[PDB]
This record gives C-alpha cells, structure tokens and sequence, in this order.
C-alpha cells in the first residue's frame, strides 16, 4: 500500500492527469457513473456475478438500484481525488474503502477489471484531452486499491 | 414512506435552501467537520462505540479518520440529490443497504441528529438557526424510513 | 413567443442534456482558449460579424488583443450559466430572457445569432477529435434555438 | 485599474480569501445571487432606480426578471475569481464587464453600493469562517471595477 500510494502522490504528472480528468468527469457525475458501469459490464461481463442485488444491469439509468450504485461510486472517486496532496489521507481513505470490497471477496486482480472500462470512459468523455498517460494515471490510482485488497 | 418523505423534501424550497447554505459551511473542511460529528456521536451515545468496534479506540486513529472523511461524501451525495425525487430516493436506498445489514435501526440512526446540531452550532456561530436543525432532521428522516 | 415551448423540450430531453454536459466538460477545460477559438471561427464563416464587434479592434490578434480576450472569456460564462440551468425550465427561461436583452438592443436577429452554430461545430471538432459526433452539434443547436426565439 | 488589480493579485491572502469564500457561496449560486440583491435593495434602496426594467424587486425569486439578473450576476463573480492568477486576465475581464455599466451611467461610487451588501451576505453564509479579512478581500476586488468605471 505504501509503495502504491507513493507512486501516485509522488508524481506531479499522475496527479495533474487525475485532477484534469476528474474535472471533466465532474461536469456530469451521474452520466459518468452510468457510463463506467456500462463499459464494465460490456467489456468485462464476468464481473456481473458480483452484482446480483442490482438485477438487470443492461437497463442502465432505468434500473434505480444500478442508478444509485453508479452515482454513489463517483463519490468514492471524488474523495480519492481530494486526497491526492496527502499520502496519509489517500492511505486511510483507500483502506476504509477496501473493507467492504474485501468482505465481498473481490481480489486485487478482480478489482483490476475496472481499468479498461475506465480507459474507454475517459476516451468517450475527454475528447482530444485524452492521452495514454491519463489512462496510466487511473491505473496507478486503481493500483492503490488493488494493494489494499 | 421513503417516496412520501423524499417528495416533501424535494418540494420544500425554504428547507432545501437551509440544507445547502449550512452544507456550504460544513463542507469547507470535510475532514475536520467529519471528525467533529463522529466525536459528538461517541460522547452522546456511548453504544455507538460498539457498532464501530472495527475502528478500535475512538476516545490519533487513522481508521476513524478514514471513516469520518468518507461519511462526509455521503452527505455531499444527499445534498446533490435534493432537486430530483428519483435521484434522492435511489441514493438513499443504496446508502441504506449496508446500514440495514449492520442492524442499524431507524431509532439508532437518529442518534446522529443531536451530534449534527452540535456540529452546526460550532460551525455556524452567530448565524446558527434552529430551523436549519429541523431541515437536517427532515433529511435524516428520509434515510430512517429506508431502514 | 416560442421561448417557453422550446425550453420545455430542452429540459425534458435527458439524452440531449447529457450531450450538452458531456461536450461542455471538454469545452470548459480551457475557458479562454475555447472562447477565443469559437470567436475566431465566427469571424471566419461570418465575416459580417466583424462590424457588430468593431469595438474589439483587430480581432486577428487573438489572445494578444485584450478586448477580444475579455469578450471571449466572458462569452464562455454565459454558456456555463445556460448549462447550469438545464434541469429547471423557469431557471432556463429567465436566464435566456435576461441574456437576450443586450442582444436585442444590438439589433441581433434570430438569423444572425444562429451564425454561431457552424462555429460551435468547428470548435467541437477541434476539441473532440476522433470522438466528435454531430449529435453534440444538434444538442447545441437546440439550446441556441431557445435563445433565437427570445430575439 | 492597474493599481487596483496589483493590490488584489499582489496579496496571496486576498486571493485565498476570495477563493475560499467563493467556494462557500458556490454551494448555492442562485440563493447567493438572490440574497446579495435583497441586501442591496434593503441597505441601499436608492439604487432601485437603476433597475426599473426588473419591476417589483421586493418579490425576490418570484419575480422572474429579478431572478434572471440575480443568477446571471454570479457568473461575473465566477469569472473574476477564476481570473485571480493572471493580472492581465483580471484586467481584461473587468474592463469588458465595465462597458455596459458605463453605458448605464453607473459611477464607481454607485457601484461601490454593493460592498456593504456583500459583507452582510458573507456573514450570513460563511458561519465562523467569516472574518473582516474576507470582507476586505471583496472590497478590494470591487475596487477594481470601481476604478474601471
Ligand atoms: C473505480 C472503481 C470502484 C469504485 C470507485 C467503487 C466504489 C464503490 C462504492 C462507493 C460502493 C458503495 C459502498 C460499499 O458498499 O462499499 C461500492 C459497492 C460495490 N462495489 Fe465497488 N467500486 C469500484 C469497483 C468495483 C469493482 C471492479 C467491483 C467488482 C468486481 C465492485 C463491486 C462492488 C459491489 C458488489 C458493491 C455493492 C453493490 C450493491 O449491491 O449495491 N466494485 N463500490
Ligand atoms: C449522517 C449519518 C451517517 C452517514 C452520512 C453515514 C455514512 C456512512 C458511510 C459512507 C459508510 C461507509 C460505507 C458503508 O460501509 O456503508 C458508513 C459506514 C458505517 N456506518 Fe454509517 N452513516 C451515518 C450514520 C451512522 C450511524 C448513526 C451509525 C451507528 C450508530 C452508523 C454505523 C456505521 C458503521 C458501523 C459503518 C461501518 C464502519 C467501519 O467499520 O468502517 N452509521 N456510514
Ligand atoms: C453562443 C453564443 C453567444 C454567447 C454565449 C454570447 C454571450 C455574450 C456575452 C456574455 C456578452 C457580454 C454581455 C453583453 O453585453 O450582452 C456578449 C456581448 C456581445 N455579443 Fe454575444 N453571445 C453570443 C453570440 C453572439 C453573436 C452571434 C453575435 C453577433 C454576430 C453577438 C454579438 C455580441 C456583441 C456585439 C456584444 C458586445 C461586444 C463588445 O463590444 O464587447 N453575440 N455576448
Ligand atoms: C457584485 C457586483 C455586481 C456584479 C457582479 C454585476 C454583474 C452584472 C451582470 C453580469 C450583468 C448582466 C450583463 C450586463 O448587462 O452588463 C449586470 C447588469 C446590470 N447591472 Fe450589474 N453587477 C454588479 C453591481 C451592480 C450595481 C451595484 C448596479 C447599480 C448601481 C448595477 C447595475 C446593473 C444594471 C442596471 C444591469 C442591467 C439590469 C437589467 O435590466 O437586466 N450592477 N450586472
């Protein structure tokens, strides 16, 4: 966890890429959350096994349980971005976040299923501001969660 | 009951204004305010320490720091939902899932209101208003209806 | 007046609102840069606009012209205002009607104001790259049409 | 104008207080604008004569013309606050802003009618984060507009 936190917090390039991309996503957090979940289930349908409670995830916004989850997910991302200046905060916020994910038996490898879906979401929402380095920044941040699981 | 109460919150312009104004003050310092709210809870309702046993000694605690920051982002989520009934209902119901599982009753959850009043009084100073407390109690009641 | 009926439909069209907020997220990364780009495109495809903007001086100078720079930045905060109004029809109507007052006084007709749509498309192509889609332009054209109805 | 811009941009404390107080006000842009206008007309009813087009301003939010003005006013403040890191930007944005106010024959002294209404609005919305330094920062920013009129 400490090494993963240091990789993110010690890099001005990673932090700048996370802040600019989050700024863009924050124009519509509900649409962002729904788009991320859609990309997760389309690219990584294997992950649907973890989301039985949500019912028919193909329904998108019209599924109120999926909608509540998609919106709520973005507030964890908001907290992570607001933690980037402070390694001690990013550490304790990620370890807090990890508790329920550990309880649901989501391994670091399983959680990593989010990475390519996040890359596609970034491509579809950032226009020409998208870069490989932006995707890399998000993979590093997801790496902090993976280390905690 | 969640629907009835959520509809009345979304329809009450004066109450939403009090929620957003006071939230503007509470959210200046997400970390500090979160810790203040939790400390008030533990002082007032000692039984809460037991529900929060995983945090260890809550009397310098990183687990409590992580929890208290994270709590404030659920409040942000509620405040951001105040203009859309269906959004408010779905975020409240999502929030409730884990609280139901931990066996936190509507009565136990209402232990947060007094601690929120004390937090508001500490943060609002000379502009503290009892009507603001009533507004927060109304929002908390939407959540209680989901438990 | 067609303002109220057009505003009703903008507020009720969720997919179109999503297109407006998504594309706005990209357009607003660089408020100054994008505002200047939009104005440059306006002068390119409607050179007649130079006459209405004569107070700004030499618009070919871009950011090096402080009057053009100030206008171009300020224009983007009116777009922010419109985007922030999309979920509430009374809010959208009152901000559009407010905005229209000075434009009416400048004798800018609905047809002249619509000259901004091409420039919006070109700016969107530059900002969106490979992910550009005409659906975003149709969304902006619907919002522009609410303003046009007020003129 | 240049001297007034230099005072604002030359103090890290003025800029910090403008940004932090704006963050609070931005929790409810519409309520902020309406509250500021109500304070203007209560503390300075003499200024009502500049606003004939808006009709019965005592009606507040229920008056759609007043509501449109109150919301729109805040987007000029947003622009000013976003201009603080670049003196040349603050200058060109304030000079642009001033054009219509000059056309309305609003003097620097008349525009300064907003200062005390703004102080009251800050006290009402900031709780214990209010201080006289915050009021001073806003007086300095308004001073830039006054110098341009
Ligand atoms: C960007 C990555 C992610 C973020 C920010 C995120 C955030 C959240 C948040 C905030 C919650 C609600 C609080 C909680 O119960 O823990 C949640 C619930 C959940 N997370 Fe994640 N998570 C992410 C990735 C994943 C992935 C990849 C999986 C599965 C492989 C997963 C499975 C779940 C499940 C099953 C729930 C409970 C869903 C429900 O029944 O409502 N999460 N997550
Ligand atoms: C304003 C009221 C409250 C808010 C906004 C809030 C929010 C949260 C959030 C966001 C989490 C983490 C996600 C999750 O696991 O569900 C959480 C966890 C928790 N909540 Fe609450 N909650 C509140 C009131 C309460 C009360 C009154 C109790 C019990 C007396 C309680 C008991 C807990 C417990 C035990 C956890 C798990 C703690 C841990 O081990 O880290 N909650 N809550
Ligand atoms: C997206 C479309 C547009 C937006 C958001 C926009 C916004 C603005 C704003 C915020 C101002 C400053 C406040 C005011 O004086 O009204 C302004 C001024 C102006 N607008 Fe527009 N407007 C747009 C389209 C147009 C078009 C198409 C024309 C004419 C072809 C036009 C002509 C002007 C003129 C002449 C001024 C005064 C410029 C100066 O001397 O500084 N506008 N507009
Ligand atoms: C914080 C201070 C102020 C801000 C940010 C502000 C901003 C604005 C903005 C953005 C507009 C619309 C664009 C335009 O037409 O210029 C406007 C219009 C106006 N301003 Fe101000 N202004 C402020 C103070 C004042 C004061 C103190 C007065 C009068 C003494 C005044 C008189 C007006 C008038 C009469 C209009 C046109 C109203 C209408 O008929 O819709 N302004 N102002």
């Amino acid at each position: 966890v400490d090494a993963a936190v240091a990789k993110v917090c010690g890099s001005e390039a990673i932090k700048a890429n996370l802040r600019r991309s989050w700024g863009v996503l924050s124009a519509d957090i509900e649409a962002t959350g729904l788009m991320l979940m859609s990309n997760l289930f389309t690219l990584r349908p294997d992950t649907k096994t973890y989301f039985t409670r949500l019912g028919d995830v193909q329904k998108g916004k019209a599924n109120s349980k999926l909608r509540g989850h998609a919106i709520t997910l973005t507030y964890a991302l908001n907290n992570f971005v607001d933690s980037l200046d402070d390694p001690s905060r990013l550490k304790c916020v990620v370890e807090k976040f990890a508790v329920n994910h550990i309880n649901r038996k989501i391994s670091g490898d399983a959680f990593g299923a989010i990475v390519e879906p996040m890359k596609e979401t970034l491509k579809a929402r950032m226009g020409n501001y998208y870069s490989d380095d932006v995707a890399g920044a998000w993979a590093a941040l997801v790496g902090v969660v993976q280390a905690a699981l | 009951r969640v629907a009835e109460l959520a509809n009345a919150v979304v329809s009450n312009a004066d109450q939403k204004d009090l929620l957003r104004m006071s939230w503007g003050v509470l959210s200046v310092d997400m970390e500090g305010t979160g810790l203040m709210l939790m400390a008030n809870l533990f002082k007032t309702s000692p039984s809460a320490k037991g529900k929060f046993a995983r945090l260890g000694d809550v009397s310098d605690n990183s687990k409590l720091r992580g929890h208290s920051i994270t709590l404030m982002y659920a409040l942000q989520n509620f405040v951001d939902a105040l203009d859309d009934v269906e959004r408010l209902k779905c975020v409240v119901e999502k929030f409730a899932v884990n609280h139901i599982n931990r066996q936190i009753s509507a009565d136990e959850f209402g232990e947060i209101v007094g601690p929120l009043r004390q937090t508001l009084k500490a943060r609002m100073g000379n502009y503290f208003d009892e009507d603001t407390v009533a507004a927060w109690a109304s929002l908390v009641a939407v959540v209680q209806a989901a438990l």
